[PDB]
């Protein structure tokens, strides 16, 4: 198929056009990351609804101590709870 | 990590 | 956008599809694996040339020591070469 | 996974 050669279109068009909204060009803020799941990925990854989620990921996410998170950083822990939580779906009800 | 990941999932 | 949206429906409607094409419904082999990159990701991820990368990566990748690899395994590694490579671009020629 | 990570780009 040509869905994969999509799907890298779609994460980097969209990781780098926003996170350089008020930021830098190619550098993630805790308020660039935050607005840039809750525009698409909505229901699938949270920060706004749970603030403890927000400064607990975001602060230990930068597990570097950078305030600011970097594409590699945001790509494995994002898509983890995004395949995660998948799983889980509605039977967990 | 594993031990904080328990606590998102958890508290979610 | 809705480019995200779209991007997680490329990764798993590929990633099953395939995955179950001689295995099982939705585990991956070795076999599995290489198939499904030389596939879409050319020139992006490689394992057919460079068979020191398969044996290595792919056993190791296991790190669960599972001939088979798990959809989470295979997102996180073969994602880093992703961006990794397209970052070094010709520009390291 | 770092040390093995530099084989891998290094033999590439
Ligand atoms: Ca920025
Ligand atoms: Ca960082
Ligand atoms: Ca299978
Ligand atoms: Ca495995």
């Amino acid at each position: 198929g040509s869905e994969l050669e999509t799907a890298m279109e779609t994460l980097i068009n969209v990781f780098h056009a926003h996170s350089g909204k008020e930021g830098d060009k190619y550098k993630l803020s805790k308020k660039e990351l935050k607005d840039l799941l809750q525009t698409e990925l909505s229901s699938f990854l949270d920060v706004q609804k749970d603030a403890d989620a927000v400064d607990k990921i975001m602060k230990e996410l930068d597990e570097n101590g950078d305030g600011e998170v970097d594409f590699q950083e945001f790509v494995v822990l994002v898509a983890a709870l995004t395949v995660a939580c998948n799983n889980f779906f509605w039977e967990n009800s | 990590k594993k031990a904080v990941w328990h606590k998102l999932l958890s508290k979610q």
